[PDB]
């Protein structure tokens, strides 16, 4: 039919089937259902499949990219459309241990990562001298070489963005408690989790509410399910700045 | 960080902002003044908006500069959309920035629909923020524009009507359906609307017979020296004159009264009273007369034939009103032949029709214009309230009869009329004297019932405290310029729908062009800068010092006397 | 408040799961004042209360309940709020002029500035004698008729009587002699009835007592009965309508019964608006008086309780002691003070309470406040307030859309609630000026207005 005509129809079957809210159905389940309809339509040989195993494919924790929702409404609406759905902000941002896991690949320039880090650090921290419970976001990167990761870490320190990684000196073992003190440290801007092994040891040392914001392009890491997560898939790393 | 401000205290409706660095040294001048808007948030998405009420910059010899800003929240912005009713708790501390251009627009833009936006002013603290009002709500609910002399109140009035005339939908070249009437007593709007129908005394033709019984009993009549038997002959002459000059069916002829505006001849009314002054009764006390067509008896049917000059009385003794009406023939003749009353009592008012009068008043004649200018500067002040009330009643029952045909025709096309009352305290004052009792209820009828019938009014005055509160409070939109008289300030603040922060100090502090709009059409009561009007209202006033400085003029004086004697 | 007495029309603003019921008996038996500035949804709050009162049906029947609501609607908002009602504009309402009492008849026809004792007193004798003639029922109450008694008189004859008194002649004995078809007669009470027709020729020599002193009165009387805007109160419809059909019209007890009677007083002239309000207010209150004292001596529970909604109540009952609104001020005050014992209670609705008189606004035990932004309205409320709590009345300028504040005996605690949203809101047909002014210059719809002015 028309573009508008089937828009109110297609979300109606998914709404009562899973019994979730509007953004958990129209934005979370209906968006993923459009790709895997197209993923088998563009298959060269097996075009028609049985949909018995389709209803559990799209109920993953992830929120996949929709290229047709990129091409129609453009990048201004779509990144705003993703921002308003899962990253609903409040006036008073509570001191929660927020983890920002971003996929790092060699096609990404080192300059645009810092502007994403500067956006995450400014929007998700309150390092004021007057607050009694200061908070600072956690940053995790994956998929890249350690040589490219250290160049990003070394560049941020020269621009007076002081961070901690659980490695306070050369040859140190991983100290998870340094990130907890850095969470309450007003002179530490954010925390830089080195890898996935340093990630899961950090959740065991934090007792306050923890949120995980995952922003990948191709590969998404397996996160524990009880943690509140937002796994948004994007085209490029520069799009992550306009959603956080 | 050019600006580093932070909340240190939170009240239910007050915030304490502590500016810590202030590196820019220009942000404080434009964006941290009183009335400016702040951005209270810890994130870029959702932000409290607070307007600055009062600040204090204490500086000491040894300690730090303590820049303290006291602001009150007005609402909430959630990803570009502004929500009013600011009471959401912002737990301190919080980063405070000046609001950028997009949020301050969103305070005023999104509350009013795109289609019905009427913009004639921008924000005073930030001229890039245009401040719209609900254009439907602006005019059908009455406007009261108030502000002392030297503030440019008439510039604000002229800018709105210029914006109203230029407001049109796409599909035609020009001359939209705006119908605005201005009672210009200072002749200010002569050169503000060049495409208009200006009506001064020399060109206006107001018929005297459209006045009701009260206006006839104040124009023609003295105030206190009038007797009861001499009042009565005024009504009997006028009421019976209106019956003969009627051409309709006798059914409406029976409903013709003294307070019924139908046509009558004022020269014949004088001729009746001049005759009745000379009446002579016989022994049976019946007044016998004589015309060229024969003698008769003066009764209720032959009273119509005393209207001619060549009617000769006969009898023995003095009549009932013999010598008691000679005061009246002189007073009536002093007004018909008064050349300053030619526009109301001349020969043109007799030959004019009822439709031609209303074509003149709303510019529906041969020269059609959106704005009709009634230059009442040359109108005498004793008859000014009579002519204002005559036109105000004529325009009101135009709109009253405009939607008595909607009952039968049922067509969406209509004529909505705005009446601009410059110096509205002059026609509708607070004081209940009889000399202003003509123009009070004509304005008041438009004030109460005029929203229903599509005839609403604009009240423009530099002295608002003398306007009656039975008319000023019927206005729902209030545009307030610089008001410096404390009697005018206390009158306005009591009748305003809202209050913007501290207002007692602010009202004398308004500049030229700075105005305060507050009412139903606007979203929040805001401080605006009215648009500079390219074609400004200016009255031709005699520059006394310029004319006094030059040489003693002696050629003019003999010309003036020969004009006075018409030689 | 027990279950059978709970009247829920709103929930708590700070806790939407908390319904806020009021004592529904005490809500309406005591008077209500619903205030709040324009644009805050005060008319939304009023109609939601009457919609819940209309739908207050106990189990057992499918017909209409015993709700009786009268709305004095001047902004014409409640026509679309209650579609199953009886809306009465000037083209539909017919109020008899003879049902006005002595105060309202003088207020419609006497000139306050021309306060003539001769004009005042003749108007009593012209009307009271005319009320006696047109009475054709039981003769025992014919001679008990006074000026304030509500019986029919012909005002065209009253004008003819006063106009004849302008033509007063007198003889040497100071007796006015008149001539008609029957013959010559004196002016006494036995021949005072025959001056009511215009076919009377006076006979005499000297000037009468009121020769020409009432011509100011006669020309003022013909400016009212021949006024087309007063056709609903002084036309031929008021001649033929009676007392029963008038009262059936006012509380919707006629052929089409309805719980809510909306009196569209937008078309009423403002100088007679207080008179028309006072006529209906006094008629309904005295209907409630004769309701109770019949049932007082009969001991029956079949009762008719009436709510009168006074929207824009400062128009009718102002703070100023001006004489023009005095008729409607004392009619509302009579309902405000003595009305609750006769089953006639009032609802005062106003966006600007500061002209509501404190002698009437204080009689409203239950007080509802929308957002109030004028400090003059706020300080008037605060000093007129019932027993409140510490700082709940400081929230008046800060109320959001739909929030209200009820105190009084009907509610347990003075609280800020959120009124239930109207599914059928009050919308007035406001002429849209910027919509109409944006159109092309209307050229056809000018001569239709002018020719209709001259009755063609």
């Amino acid at each position: 039919k028309s573009f508008d005509d089937q828009k109110k129809e297609t979300i109606q079957i998914i709404k009562n089937h899973f019994q979730c809210e509007d953004y958990e159905a129209e934005h979370y389940l209906y968006s993923n259902a459009f790709r895997k309809t197209y993923d088998i339509s563009c298959n060269k040989k097996d075009r028609r499949i049985k949909k018995s195993d389709f209803v559990e494919s799209i109920n993953k924790s992830k929120v996949l990219f929709n290229i047709w929702f990129y091409q129609y409404e453009g990048r201004k609406e779509y990144l705003r459309k993703l921002k308003e759905s899962f990253i609903r902000r409040s006036v008073n941002t509570s001191p929660y241990a927020r983890f920002f896991i971003l996929e790092f690949q060699d096609k990404t320039d080192i300059k645009t990562v810092k502007d994403c880090i500067y956006k995450i650090q400014s929007n998700w921290s309150n390092l004021s001298k007057r607050t009694d419970r200061p908070y600072s976001p956690f940053l995790l990167f994956h998929g890249t070489s350690d040589a490219n990761l250290y160049e990003l870490k070394n560049q941020l320190f020269n621009e007076d963005l002081i961070f901690t990684d659980g490695y306070p000196f050369k040859g140190s073992v991983f100290t998870p408690k340094m990130l907890i003190e850095g969470f309450s440290n007003k002179e530490i801007h954010f925390q830089f989790i080195n890898d996935i092994d340093d990630f899961n040891e950090t959740l065991n040392s934090i007792n306050i509410r923890k949120e995980v914001y995952q922003f990948y392009t191709e590969n998404c890491l397996d996160i524990p399910s009880q943690l509140p997560q937002v796994n948004i898939q994007v085209k490029d790393f520069a799009d992550i700045k306009e959603i956080v | 960080n050019d600006i580093n401000a932070e909340v240190v205290s939170v009240s239910p409706n007050k915030l304490k902002i502590s500016v810590d660095d202030l590196e820019e040294f220009k942000i404080a001048e434009e964006k941290l003044g009183v009335g400016s808007y702040l951005r209270v948030s810890d994130n870029q998405d959702v932000a409290l908006l607070a307007i600055i009420d009062n600040f204090s910059i204490e500086v000491k010899e040894s300690q730090k500069q303590k820049y303290m800003i006291e602001a009150s929240p007005i609402g909430l912005v959630k990803n570009g959309k502004f929500y009013r009713g600011g009471d959401s708790l912002a737990l301190p501390p919080k980063k405070v920035e000046p609001a950028k251009l997009d949020e301050i627009i969103s305070i005023y833009s999104d509350s009013i629909d795109i289609n019905d936006r009427f913009t004639f002013s921008s924000l005073s603290l930030n001229t890039k923020v245009s401040v719209p009002v609900n254009g439907n709500r602006f005019f059908n609910k009455h406007i009261a524009i108030v502000g002392s002399t030297g503030s440019g109140k008439s510039h604000t009035v002229a800018k709105i009507l210029q914006k109203a005339v230029d407001e049109k939908q796409e599909g035609y070249k020009g001359l939209n359906n705006s119908h605005i009437i201005i009672f210009d007593i200072h002749s200010e709007y002569e050169n503000a609307f060049p495409n208009s129908n200006v009506l001064n005394v020399d060109t206006l033709t107001l018929p005297y017979w459209l006045l009701n019984g009260d206006e006839l009993e104040e124009l023609f009549l003295d105030t206190e020296a009038n007797d009861h038997n001499q009042r009565n002959v005024f009504r009997q002459a006028i009421t019976l004159n209106k019956k003969i000059h009627f051409q309709g069916d006798p059914a409406t002829k029976e409903i013709i009264s003294f307070h019924s505006p139908y046509y009558f001849d004022i020269n014949e009314v004088i001729n009746y009273i001049n005759n009745r002054n000379n009446e002579r009764k016989n022994k049976d006390n019946e007044h016998i007369w004589s015309d060229e067509e024969g003698n008769f008896k003066f009764d209720n049917e032959n009273a119509h034939r005393l209207f001619k000059e060549n009617v000769t009385p006969d009898g023995s003794s003095a009549g009932a009103l013999n010598g008691k009406l000679l005061n009246f023939v002189d007073r009536l003749q002093s007004k018909i032949f008064d050349k300053r009353l030619d526009f109301i009592l001349g020969e043109g008012s007799k030959s004019v029709t009822f439709k031609e009068t209303l074509e003149t008043l709303i510019s529906y004649g041969k020269d059609k214009s959106n704005i009709t200018i009634l230059d009442v500067s040359g109108v005498p002040f004793e008859v000014l309230s009579i002519c204002v009330s005559l036109i105000s009643r004529l325009i009101f029952e135009f709109g009253y009869h405009s939607k008595k045909i909607k009952r039968k025709s049922n067509e969406n096309q209509d004529i909505p009329i705005l009446i601009v009352y410059e110096e509205a305290h002059k026609y509708a004052p607070k004081s209940d004297l009889s000399k202003y009792r003509t123009s009070k209820e004509a304005i008041e009828r438009i004030a109460k019932e005029g929203r229903k019938y599509g005839v609403t009014l604009l009240l423009a005055s530099q002295r608002p405290s003398e306007i009656s509160e039975t008319i000023f409070s019927q206005c729902n939109t209030f545009i307030s310029m610089r008001l410096t008289n404390p009697d005018d300030q206390n009158y306005v603040k009591r009748l305003l729908p809202d209050t913007v922060g501290d207002i007692t100090n602010l009202l004398p502090s308004l500049k030229e062009g700075e105005a305060l709009i507050m009412g139903d059409s606007i979203s929040i009561p805001s401080i605006v800068k009215i648009e500079k009007c390219t074609i400004p209202p200016s009255s031709i006033d005699i520059k006394y010092l310029d004319e006094w400085r030059k040489e003693w003029v002696d050629s003019e004086f003999d010309k003036i006397i020969e004009q006075w004697s018409k030689s």
